[PDB]
């Protein structure tokens, strides 16, 4: 789930960088205020694009710094409930893979995998679902969708994706493709 | 909030995403500060090389023309439209199964039909 935002906001930019084009500076020092970080509202914040305009800089008494407003774009991109997703499956655990979506991964619990019995296969590290034959393991590319959503912090990592494949037309590439129509070969 | 108010926002596809993650790598090449993408960012990038199925102009024109196709395609539907890339109707109920409108075995068909233009062919 990837936006484009367009923001307005207010930069000061240090007397070290005075010799910088102002557009320039205030996207470096956009950089540094925001990229890396999880807003809870707009999600990963991933990059400031570009500032398409400036104002005429302002100076405040006791500071060498000039002020500026100033007008950019940024690309994020934000986990949102029950929506539809497609990654690849970067770990196994015993008790269900995570799923890169991509800036974050997002869980599928062995429960919801696939509507059969699943068991954990140690020695091969892999699903195998009891009746149906169908196999997950690291590397598999997915479709799933998003089931929960943790937002705390402002920081990435500490922030959670709970998934599901569990649903009609979820799950491991190779099961939707023989979930189809060779299973409407009537 | 990012800023002090937000303008404008737009639902983008992962293909015009890997563009400008491209374009914010490349910068860097930035000397002074170089800056060097965060982790999640970088990982992103590769997420969304993988996964773009249609190059970045292609991607925007489908987009449009899926938005223009029905009231209910909004612009945040037509973009994930462009990233899954449905095949058939099974992967129409998924896409809109939790969505206000379920699209009918016809209007499925009308937008699997849009979509099999566009559709990589290599």
């Amino acid at each position: 789930m990837y936006k484009l935002l367009k923001v307005k906001d207010v930069v000061r930019i240090p007397p070290r960088m005075f010799t910088m084009d102002p557009k320039e500076a205030a996207k470096i020092v956009l950089r540094e205020t925001y990229e890396g970080i999880y807003d809870r509202d707009e999600g990963v914040v991933l990059a400031i694009l570009d500032v398409e305009e400036i104002s005429e800089g302002v100076i405040v008494p006791g500071d060498g710094a000039t002020y500026h407003e100033a007008i950019f774009n940024v690309l994020v991109w934000e986990p949102r409930n029950q929506e539809v997703v497609e990654g690849e499956v970067v770990e196994m655990m015993p008790y269900g893979a995570f799923i890169r979506i991509g800036p974050m991964d997002g869980l599928v619990h062995i429960s919801q995998l696939m509507d059969d019995y699943v068991v954990f296969d140690e020695k091969n590290r892999q699903f195998i679902g009891k009746e149906t034959n169908r196999v997950l393991k690291l590397g598999d590319y997915v479709r799933a969708r998003i089931i929960g959503v943790s937002v705390k912090s402002r920081v990435i990592r500490e922030n959670k994706i709970n998934m599901t494949m569990r649903q009609p037309g979820l799950g491991k590439f190779e099961w939707i493709e023989k979930e189809k129509k060779k299973a409407k070969e009537e | 909030m990012i800023g002090r108010k937000k303008l404008e926002e737009h639902y983008i596809t992962i293909a015009e995403a890997k563009e400008l993650l491209e374009r914010r790598h490349a910068e860097g090449l930035a000397e002074n500060p170089e800056e060097p993408m965060f982790y999640e960012a970088r990982v992103s990038l590769e997420h969304a090389e993988r996964f773009a199925k249609l190059k970045p102009e292609q991607a925007r024109e489908l987009k449009e023309k899926l938005m223009g196709l029905f009231d209910w395609i909004n612009e945040r539907i037509a973009a994930k439209l462009v990233d899954i890339l449905p095949e058939d109707y099974l992967d129409i109920r998924v896409i809109f199964a939790k969505e206000e409108y379920m699209p009918t075995p016809e209007e499925a068909e009308e937008i699997i039909k849009v979509i099999d233009e566009y559709r990589p062919l290599e």
